[PDB]
């Protein structure tokens, strides 16, 4: 009953913050590694070591048919896609704050997040599968991104029942 | 013979013979017990609302 | 007479969760995120106006509701009218389709590698296996008998008891034994039996 | 107004029983705790099943017949077996 | 033939078996993600013929 | 008619009865032993020798993640709190000649009915799992148990059924 656009309106900025931390920060990862063994953190993009006398050297990542999926991960595009596409669903509900009374301005809000959750799903897996080829374990950032998807999910769905609701009763 | 103090074999019946024990797979056991468990509160709750209005 | 001696094999406790060994945790993980797309995806196509939206049941909990009991493969009370539904249906099937299967292959060969396992018998064939070692105590009469002994098998035995090193002697039973306890699985000693049947 | 549905103990019955098979259940908890009892059932059933199958596939693979005993020990716990040496050899003395 | 060691020819130590890595999997869900990817188009395409 | 309350706190008396006896008794198990090998029975408390010189001697039992679950089977707290919560249900149903019109008796011992039963499930679980932490066969207080169960699993669904009719009535 109406207030559902107080609510509505709250998570989308939350979610991209998350996802955009996730993806600028070096903790993905902890494994053994090196900056030129010993224990190291990992980001996407760069290494930097820990545990010894080195620690806080660091070096930019190692960036190397199948062969044509390298550039998937090397990119990271889908990352870069998701969040692209959350800041336009967000720009869709302050766009309906103006140009009242079309409706359809709203519709997108929802595919948008969809298509963004979608996409850091297939994020993840891209970057399971290339990185799982040692007693390894997950930074917070993949926790991050991960409750991002969901809020980003509830969210669209809501929405779209804000947008089920709104138009509906003009039908009669 | 005072002196050996150890003994416990498998007789009268066996570990090794081949079938599944119960503790290998009791957890799920566990999980339907606390499924069950939860449920009982959703009707609690629905009580609790319909039974003001 | 002279006896094999050994350390007993660690008892395979079970873990309370055991079962879930065959499909390694991030498989476990991400089933769930694909679960919950489904439901979202056939949520919002079915209340998209059908040219209103109380054309259909599939809301968003109805929609939850399918997509559980058909992973399950437990069928389902109702069925998603339009085609593009239809398509979402027939996608998230085969991929339970697919999962189920490879989850009971793996556990069934799980399984199957340990029945043939085959544990150390008789132990003669320690003439035979090479990847577990023995010892034998310094001065004791064995260290002449198996020079001094000469049948086949001790023969490639006491050319092992030569060649291996560090080597198979030790100087006190304490210490061999000291050696099996902390050698545990790899390594086996050669004593007396009337001695392994005070220790054992 | 109660019994707005068709869940009787006897049709309760019924249909769990269905759904422990991977069997035709028509009727639907339409419902929340409902729903919720009937998804754990059926992941339970799941996993028992495909463990039965994967260990009776070990089974068949691989064969042992076992013997009945080993032991001096066996042999005083004796169930029908009977036993003895030879006859005038000096083992019988022995014994 | 006395400098002889290796039988690991003969798989004289037993391997033992670990669980299934996502890389042995991964195929169905990018079929799955494709999938539902298309399966949202049908609905935009279908409102627009249902538009007039 | 009417008389289903006779028949539904027999029901809660013989379970309770039954459960009580059960939790009362050193026929839980057969197995060979000593009271420091002989044939030896359980009792859930205490080890005590049958078959031999020492017949009827009697010693406490050895009671010594999973570091944690060994308190679970030593307090042996779930078949207790069966015992507990059907001694309510049944205390309460009793009480059902006086403070009428109210009607909640029967829908709160019905869910204590249900919930006593659950109980001794977890029990069972948690003991015969304990007890492989051979030659074993059960004594006559399991299956006493058993028996306490199954009439509890019976009388509750009898016990709503008759709060449903009578308070249904009133749509007539
Ligand atoms: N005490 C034994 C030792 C046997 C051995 O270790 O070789 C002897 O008389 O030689
Ligand atoms: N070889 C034994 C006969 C066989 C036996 O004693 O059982 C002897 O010299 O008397």
């Amino acid at each position: 009953r109406g207030v559902q656009m107080l609510l509505t309106t709250v998570g989308a900025f939350a979610a991209f913050s998350l996802m955009t931390i996730a993806v600028g920060t070096d903790y993905w990862l902890y494994s053994r590694g090196v900056c030129k063994e010993v224990m190291t953190h990992s980001g996407l993009w760069r290494t930097c070591c820990l545990e010894g006398n080195f620690k806080g050297l660091c070096k930019q990542i190692d960036h190397f048919a199948e062969y044509f999926l390298r550039a998937v991960r090397a990119s990271s595009i889908f990352p870069i896609l998701s969040v692209i596409l959350l800041f336009m669903g967000g720009l869709c509900i302050a766009a309906s704050e103006f140009y009242k009374t079309r409706h359809n301005i709203i519709l997108s809000a929802g595919i948008f997040f969809v298509s963004a959750g979608l996409s850091n799903i297939i994020g993840i897996i891209v970057y399971i599968s290339a990185n799982a080829g040692n007693s390894y374990s997950y930074g917070w950032s993949f926790y991050f991104g991960a409750l991002s998807f969901i809020i980003a999910e509830m969210v669209g769905v809501l929405a779209v029942h804000m947008f089920i609701d709104r138009h509906k009763q003009l039908t009669g | 013979y005072d002196k050996g103090e150890c003994g416990a074999k498998d007789s009268g019946s066996k570990e090794k013979t081949s079938a599944l024990s119960l503790s290998n797979v009791a957890g799920v056991f566990y999980i339907l017990v606390g499924g069950l468990g939860l449920a009982m509160l959703v009707a609690l709750i629905e009580f609790c609302y319909k039974s003001r209005a | 007479g002279i006896s094999i001696m050994i350390k007993k094999p660690q008892k395979s406790k079970p873990g309370v969760f055991s079962f879930l060994d065959p499909l390694a945790y991030e498989i476990w993980m991400c089933i769930v995120f694909a679960y919950i797309g489904v439901s979202v995806v056939l949520f919002l196509v079915s209340r998209f106006s059908p040219y209103s939206e109380s054309t259909n049941e599939f809301g968003i909990f109805n929609s939850l509701w399918f997509s559980l009991g058909a992973f399950m493969q437990q069928g389902c009370d109702i069925s998603p009218r339009s085609l593009s539904g239809r398509i979402v249906g027939g996608v998230w099937w085969f991929f339970t389709l697919i999962i189920i299967s490879s989850y009971t292959a793996n556990l069934a060969a799980f399984l199957t590698v340990e029945r043939m396992v085959s544990p150390i018998e008789s132990a003669e064939d320690l003439s035979k296996q090479t990847e577990i070692a023995y010892g034998t105590l310094d001065s004791g009469s064995t260290k002449e008998f198996f020079r001094r002994s000469k049948i086949a098998v001790f023969d490639k035995m006491w050319t092992y008891m030569r060649s291996a090193e560090p080597s198979v002697f030790v100087r006190t039973t304490a210490e061999g034994v000291a050696r099996v306890r902390k050698s545990k699985g790899k390594y086996a000693y050669l004593l007396e039996s009337t001695m392994n049947e005070y220790i054992e």
